[PDB]
C-alpha cells in the first residue's frame, strides 16, 4: 500500500507550535507512556524529548438525525504514530527528514447512553514500515460492553473476543475477514488521518507566511506622509 | 363500516377547517406589522415615537402566542408543534375506510412566534422598531412570516379539498 | 481489457467424481420428469437464485436496458445537429429585421430544450431499470468478476449524467457513493466533481429552510472533502489550483484557534 | 445456399474497432480454444493473430408476455465463426481479401427458470466452402437438463441424443427432417447473423463520418469573426 | 397535487367488492391474475369473461411505474405539459366508463330474455 511511508513525513509537527485545528479536533505531543500501550501528554510540546503524536477526532451520537444536543451519546477515534530517536538539535520544524514509525495505534470508541451499548476497538501495527506483509504483527483488541476486560488474549472457544493478532482470521472466498479488513476499513482509515495530519500542518505553516507579510503592511502606512 | 367511514371523513374535515381557522387571524395580525413597519422605517420620527409604536408590537408578537397555546381541536393542541413531521410527539391519523390499513396522516406544523422567525428560539428576544435601522430588517422578516402561514394554510386547504372528495366517493 | 466484449457475467459449462455425480443426477431427476409440475414450497425453487445461468442471465437485461438508454441520448444528438443544421440550410425570405432573427432563434432553443429533455427521461427509465436487474443477483462470488464491476459502473456513469439534467442532484448522491467502491473509480476527478456539487446542493436546502446545523455540517463537509478530491486528481497536489481550493474552504469551514 | 460466401466476406472486423454495437448485439473477436469447441477473447482486439469472429444475440422469455423482468426464463441465440491463415500486414481494415471459414459453430440457448427446463442445441459445422451437400460434417448436439454430458456421440440403439452428424438423421418422404431443418432454422439463422455482420460494419463506419463531419464542421465556424 | 395522486392510488388498492380487489389491475386483459367470469346460463358453457383495466396513477401516466415520480407542476414550463397527460389520462379514463356500461348493457338484456 505504501501508504505507511507517507505517514514518515508527519514527523515535522514535533517542533511546530499547534495553534489552527479543525472543529472537534485534538491533538498533542508526548511520551510513550508504561508499557508503549498510548502516549502521555508533555508539560512541553516544543522539547526533543517526546517521540509521540496523538491526534483525536471526536464526534456524537444522534447528529445522522439532527438530535446531537440531545445527549444520546459519545464518540470518538483517534490514532497515533510512535517514532523512535530523538529529534533534529536545530528547532527549526521546516526542514525534517522523515523518520521511522515503532508502532501505529489505531482507537475508536462509540457509546450509546440510552441503548447502554458501548464498542471499543483498538487496533496496533508494531511494524509499520520494514515489511509489506505482517499481518502477524497487526494487533486487534475488541470490546463490548466492558467485556472482556483489558489485556485480555483470545481464546479459541471465543474467536474475535479479547486482544488478538489479524493473522488469526481467516481470509477464504467464503468469509474474506481479512481483506474486507484492509479495504473496507484499514485503508481508508490510514488515509483519513494521512490527510488530516497534512492539514494540520499546512494550516500552522501557512500562518507563518502571514506575520512576515502583516509587519511589512504596517510599515508601508509611512509612505503616505 | 363505510357509512361508519363516511362519518369519520366529516369529523377529519371538522379537524381541518378548525385548524385553519386560527391562522386567518395569525395572518391578520401579522398583516398589521408589516405595515406598521413601513412606518417606522422612515426617519420623520424619533425613538419616544417609535417607542409608542413598539408597545402596539408588544401586544401584537404576544397575541400570536396565545393563538397557538390556545388552538384545540377536542382538547388536544394543534398548532403547538405537536403534530409536526420532523420532531412531532404524537401523529395525526384519519381512518376514512371501512378496512384495516385504510388510513392516512395530516401533519400541523409549528405556527409559534419562534417557528416563524419573528422570535429567537434560544435567545427568547423578538423584534423590535424601536429603531429605524432595525424597522428597516422587520419588513423583510415578516414577508417570509407569511410565507410560512401561507403555505401552511395551503396544506390545509389542500387535504381539505382531498377529503371533500373522499367523502363523497 | 474489455469487459463488455466478453458478453457475458461468466461462461459457464470434467472430473470424473464430479462427472459420476452428474449422471446419477440427471436420471433420478429424469424419472421424475414432470415439466407442468409447479412445487407448492418456493424455498427449493429459490435456490436457483444462486445458479450462473441466472446471474448470466441478469446480466443481459441490465446490459439491454443499458444499450438502449444509450441510443436515446445517441440518437438526441443525431437530432439536434441536424435540426441546426437545417434552420440555417432552409431560405428565410421573409426575413429583413434583426428581431426577426433573435425570436427565431430563440424559438429553435426551446424546440432544442423539449427535445433533450425528453430524451433523458426517456433514457433514465431505461437506466433505472438496469439497476434493478444488477441488484437482484445474489452470487457473490460472481459479483466479484471484471464483467459485473464494469456494467455497474457504466449503468452508475449514464445514470448519474442523465438524472444530473433532471436537476435529480439530492437522487444521485447514494449512486455516486456506491460508483466510488468500484476498482479505480475513486481516482477519477468527475466522480468527486457531482458530490461537491450534490452535497452544496443539500447544503443549501438545509440552508434555505432553516434546518439542524448538524445536517449542514454533515452536507458542508462532505463538499470540502470532494471538493479538494477532485482538485487534486486533476491538476495535482501542491498546484496553483489547489493552493486557492484550501484558501477557500479555509474561510468556508471551522477552525479552533 | 450461397450464405457462405457472405460470411467469408466478414473478415473486415478484425482490424475494425467496434464501439457501435446494435440492438442485443455482442461482438469480438478471439482465438481457437483446446480442440475448437469455444474461443477466449484476446487481450488485444486490434491483433492480426486472432482468427475468430464471436456474433452473440442476446433474447428472453416472458418478454412476449411482459413478464421478462419477472424472472420467468432465459434464453439467447449466438454463433462462432473460425477462420485459417494470418491477416493482411495493412492495418486498415477498408480493404481486405476475403477468408474462408475453418469452421462454422452454431449456439442456440433456452433455460426455462419455472419449468425448470434447460435445453442447450449446439450445431458446428466443419466444411462451410467447397462442398454444397455436407451433410456428412455437420454435428448436430443437442442437450436436455444435462442429457447427455457434453459431446457424448450417438448410438443408433438411442437415437436423437448427444452430438450426431447431420447424415445420421433419415430424410425419408414421412419425415423429411434435413429439408425441414435447412428451411425452419438453418437458413433462417445464416442470414439474421449475416446481415447483422454487415450492419455492424457499415455502422463504425458512419462513426467515421460523424468524426469526419465534426471535425470539418468546426473548421469553417470560426469564420464568423 | 400531491394529495390528489395520493387518493387515486388510495382509490384504486381500496376498490373492494366481497373481498376482490378491481381497480387494481386484477382483472385486466393482458397480465391479468384473475379471470372474471359470469354464469349467465343453466347449461355447461354459458359464460362471457369480464375485464376491469388497470386504474392507478402508474397506468394513468401520472406517475413513472419505475421511478413512481409523478406530475411536476411547480413549473410553470411543465405546467402547459402537465395538461396533455391530462387529456390522455380522462381518456384512458372516459374508455373504462364505457366499457362497464357495455358489460352493464349486455347482461341487463340478458336478464330480460
Amino acid at each position: 500500500s505504501e501508504v505507511n511511508k507517507r505517514l514518515r513525513l508527519h514527523t515535522v509537527l514535533f517542533k511546530m507550535k499547534v495553534r489552527t485545528l479543525p472543529h472537534k479536533t485534538v491533538l498533542y505531543k508526548g511520551k510513550p507512556s508504561a508499557d508503549g500501550e498510548r502516549c502521555e501528554a508533555a508539560d512541553k510540546q516544543e522539547a526533543q524529548d517526546n517521540t509521540c503524536l496523538h491526534l483525536e477526532v471526536f464526534d456524537f451520537v444522534g447528529s445522522e438525525d439532527g438530535k446531537s444536543s440531545k445527549n444520546l451519546g459519545a464518540k470518538f477515534k483517534k490514532m497515533e504514530l510512535f517514532f523512535e530517536g530523538s529529534n533534529n538539535a536545530d528547532p527549526d520544524p521546516r526542514k525534517e527528514q522523515p523518520r521511522n514509525l515503532t508502532k501505529i495505534r489505531t482507537y475508536i470508541y462509540q457509546n450509546n447512553f440510552l441503548l447502554e451499548d458501548k464498542v471499543i476497538s483498538v487496533i496496533a501495527d508494531v511494524a509499520p514500515n520494514g515489511e509489506p506483509a505482517h499481518n502477524d504483527k497487526i494487533e486487534l483488541f475488541y470490546q463490548h460492553d466492558d467485556y472482556p476486560v483489558w489485556g485480555t488474549p483470545e481464546t479459541p472457544s471465543e474467536k474475535g473476543v479479547g486482544k488478538y493478532i489479524l493473522s488469526n482470521v481467516e481470509n477464504t472466498k467464503s468469509n474474506p475477514i481479512r481483506n474486507n479488513f484492509k479495504k473496507q476499513f484499514y485503508f481508508k482509515n490510514l488515509d483519513y488521518f494521512d490527510k488530516l495530519f497534512t492539514k494540520i500542518f499546512d494550516y500552522n505553516d501557512r500562518d507563518s507566511n502571514k506575520h512576515y507579510k502583516k509587519n511589512v503592511e504596517a510599515l508601508k502606512g509611512s509612505l503616505k506622509y | 363500516g363505510l357509512r361508519r367511514a363516511e362519518q369519520n371523513t366529516e369529523d377529519g374535515m371538522s379537524l381541518i377547517q378548525t385548524a385553519e381557522g386560527y391562522l386567518q387571524e395569525t395572518h391578520e395580525i401579522v398583516q398589521r406589522v408589516r405595515v406598521l413597519a413601513v412606518q417606522a422605517a422612515n426617519g420623520i420620527y424619533s425613538e419616544e415615537d417609535r417607542q409608542q409604536i413598539q408597545v402596539e408590537v408588544s401586544q401584537l408578537v404576544d397575541e400570536i402566542d396565545r393563538i397557538a397555546s390556545q388552538a384545540e381541536f377536542n382538547k388536544m393542541k394543534l398548532l403547538t408543534g405537536a403534530f409536526a413531521r420532523l420532531n412531532p410527539t404524537a401523529s395525526m391519523w384519519f381512518h376514512i375506510g371501512a378496512n384495516m390499513h385504510q388510513r392516512e396522516r395530516v401533519y400541523i406544523e409549528t405556527m409559534n412566534t419562534a417557528a416563524l422567525g419573528l422570535r429567537n428560539p434560544t435567545v427568547l428576544t423578538f423584534i423590535s422598531l424601536s429603531t429605524a435601522g432595525k424597522a428597516n430588517s422587520v419588513i423583510g422578516l415578516c414577508d417570509d412570516a407569511l410565507r410560512v402561514i401561507s403555505k401552511q394554510r395551503a396544506d390545509l386547504g389542500a387535504y381539505y379539498n382531498r377529503m371533500e372528495h373522499a367523502a363523497k366517493g | 481489457v474489455d469487459e463488455l466484449l466478453k458478453g457475458e457475467l461468466v461462461p459457464e459449462n470434467l472430473t470424473e467424481d464430479q462427472k459420476k455425480k452428474k449422471k446419477e443426477i440427471m436420471e433420478q431427476e429424469s424419472l421424475w420428469k414432470n415439466p407442468d409440475f409447479k412445487g407448492y414450497n418456493k424455498t427449493f425453487q429459490e435456490l436457483h437464485q444462486l445458479s450462473k445461468t441466472f446471474a448470466n442471465n441478469q446480466f443481459r437485461l441490465a446490459l439491454s436496458n443499458y444499450q438502449s438508454g444509450v441510443n436515446t441520448i445517441m440518437k438526441n444528438r443525431d437530432w439536434v445537429e441536424q435540426y441546426r443544421k437545417e434552420e440555417a440550410e432552409k431560405k428565410r425570405l421573409d426575413e429583413k429585421w434583426y428581431w426577426q432573427k433573435v425570436d427565431r432563434k430563440a424559438r429553435e432553443e426551446r424546440v432544442v430544450y423539449r427535445e433533450k429533455m425528453k430524451a433523458k427521461q426517456d433514457a433514465l427509465n431505461y437506466f433505472s431499470k438496469a439497476i434493478n436487474h444488477l441488484d437482484e443477483i445474489k452470487n457473490p462470488d460472481l459479483r466479484e468478476r471484471p464483467e459485473f464491476k464494469r456494467l455497474l459502473s457504466d449503468v452508475y456513469r449514464s445514470w448519474i449524467m442523465a438524472e444530473y439534467d433532471l436537476q435529480n442532484l439530492p437522487q444521485t448522491i447514494p449512486i455516486l457513493e456506491l460508483y466510488i467502491e468500484i476498482d479505480d473509480n475513486e481516482k477519477e476527478y468527475p466522480a468527486h466533481k457531482y458530490l461537491a456539487s450534490a452535497y452544496s446542493f443539500e447544503e443549501n436546502m438545509i440552508k434555505k429552510t432553516k434546518g439542524p446545523d448538524d445536517m449542514l455540517f454533515k452536507y458542508r463537509y462532505k463538499k470540502n472533502v470532494h471538493l479538494l478530491r477532485a482538485t487534486e486528481l486533476k491538476y495535482g497536489k501542491d498546484s496553483p489550483e489547489y493552493k486557492h481550493i484550501v484558501n477557500v474552504i479555509n474561510r468556508d469551514e471551522v477552525i479552533s484557534v
